[PDB]
DNA sequence: TTAGAGAATTGGAGAGTGTGTTTTTTTTTTTTTTT
DNA sequence: CACACACTCTCCAATTCTCTAA
């Protein structure tokens, strides 16, 4: 009768498990950084990760439109700024 | 709709009958077959030749003690394609281990079983996929009864009396039969697919399509669990280095001048020769 | 003329930059790899120039994908 | 000006009407001009 | 004939929009 709906990026699969915990893992041990090599590799280096997330995270879409998706539902939707904001009140206490 | 027939064949006796057979025969090392299989097992040898002189003492040697079978020699020359199927599922369920040590230098096979075995168990734990003609490595025949010389050859056992091809009415059609004459016209030798092994570019995803029809067409559709939950519909790419090809060769039997009658012209039949 | 030599050169050169991803054979040639990337993936993209940088392979593995989005758009 | 309740439109799958093949010029006679 | 292709006919939910929202 109806299509099966496109997945969109709903909430809950931001949290996924290949997600904000693995990134949060992996920033201080998976890109290495030297300032001595051409700085377009470090670039791409550093895009690889979040390009990679997004992949395994939803192949659908590209990379700018994730983003793109990514930035208008951070501006719309207030329950990603309270998880920031929650993550920066954790990270004061330090 | 599609009417319904009883036929009493009961596929499944047979199957068990056969998986007896290939464990508990011994002509007069071990069972015969089991051996042969070893050797398959082992890479030594891709022919696994089924004689029907073998099953017609293994089901003698029943008939004394208990009669525990079918018929199977006149239930395969009856229909002997099924009963090619049968005997690989049931040399694929009684396959022994290898018992050397056999270079695996060229395992691409081997290779897609354990690559496709790992990321299917990396989410089966939630932290058949192969089609069995992919993984047999080995070809099966039939060798036909030899004389008998005895009353169970009363014009039964087809496969004995060689048949010209004249004689070869419509009504053998399926049976396991056998003609005598001259080649005439024999092809060169061609790689026919029995199954391709398709790779979607995203998804990751292989999916296999077994083929036995002359002519198919791609699938080019990656409707695997993932790409369709994830809509991202990939096509699919050829993988020959993953496919299976069985050399297939086309020869033409022709029948010979002392087996046409007065004033007709010889016939033909094609042969469709493949494997070893 | 001056100008035209110096857009000859600027063409050559991007030109130049254009075939630094062409495969060095036919497209046919079939080069096939697996990018082993993490969570064990055995993700397969095709092509030959994949197989000499992983961010060509990264970056054919982004323009796989069909979809697009909408990008809207607007003398008297 | 912000995070959130209301209208308004149209692309991506699918119902459906009509297509498009297989499909062939060998070998054998008969003629005609040169040979 | 019918299976596969190309394409007109037709159709709801996710995507955009501007009136009323905080
Ligand atoms: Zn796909």
């Amino acid at each position: 009768r109806k299509r099966r709906p496109q997945v969109k990026l709903t909430a809950e699969k931001l949290l996924s498990d290949k997600g904000l915990p693995y990134v949060l893992k992996n920033a201080h041990k998976r890109i290495r950084i030297s300032s001595k090599k051409n700085s377009y590799d470090n670039l791409s280096n550093i895009i690889q990760f979040y390009q990679l997330w997004a992949h395994e995270l939803f192949p659908k879409a590209k990379f700018k439109d994730f983003m793109k998706i990514c930035q208008t539902v951070g501006k719309t939707d207030p329950v990603l700024r309270e998880y920031r904001v929650s993550l920066f009140r954790d990270e004061m206490g330090m | 709709a599609l009417p319904s027939i009883q036929l009493p064949v009961d596929y499944n006796n047979l199957f068990n009958e056969i998986t007896d057979f290939l464990v508990t025969f011994k002509q007069d090392k071990g069972p015969k077959y089991m051996a042969m299989l070893q050797k398959v097992a082992n890479r030594e040898l891709n022919s696994v030749i089924i004689d029907l002189d073998d099953i017609l003492q293994y089901q003698n040697e029943k008939f004394l003690q208990g009669t525990q079978a079918d018929d199977l020699v006149s239930a395969i020359q009856q229909n002997a394609n099924h009963f090619t199927e049968l005997f690989c599922r049931a040399i694929d369920n009684n396959m022994p281990l290898p018992t050397k040590e056999i270079d695996y230098k060229d395992d691409v096979l081997d290779v897609i079983l354990n690559q496709r075995r790992l990321r299917n168990e990396r989410m089966l734990s939630d932290r058949e996929l192969f089609p069995p003609n992919l993984t047999r490595r080995y070809f099966l025949y039939f060798k036909p009864l030899s004389q008998n010389c005895a009353r169970r050859y009363r014009k039964k056992a087809i496969s004995s009396k060689p048949l010209s091809v004249r004689q070869i009415k419509g009504d053998f059609l399926g049976q396991l039969i056998t003609v005598r004459g001259i080649i005439t016209r024999v092809s060169d030798v061609k790689p026919a697919v029995e199954v391709i092994a398709y790779t979607c570019d995203q998804c990751g995803y292989e999916v296999f399509q077994e083929v036995n029809s002359r002519t198919f067409t791609p699938l080019s559709e990656c409707t695997s669990e993932e790409c369709s939950q994830n809509q991202t519909k990939g096509q699919l790419f050829m993988s020959t280095r993953a496919s299976k090809f069985s050399a297939f060769q086309e020869c033409k039997i022709q029948e010979l001048s002392q087996q046409v009658p007065v004033g007709h012209i010889p016939r033909s039949l094609n042969i469709h020769v493949n494997g070893t | 003329g001056f100008e035209l030599s110096k857009l000859l050169q600027k063409e050559h050169q991007m030109r130049k930059n254009v075939i630094k991803h062409t495969s060095a054979r036919h497209s046919r040639f079939g080069g096939l790899l697996s990018i082993q990337t993490p969570d064990k993936t055995r993700l397969t993209v095709s092509g030959s120039q994949a197989l000499v940088d992983e961010k060509i392979a990264l970056q054919k593995l982004d323009d796989s994908k069909k979809w697009n989005k909408r990008i809207i758009k607007k003398e008297g």
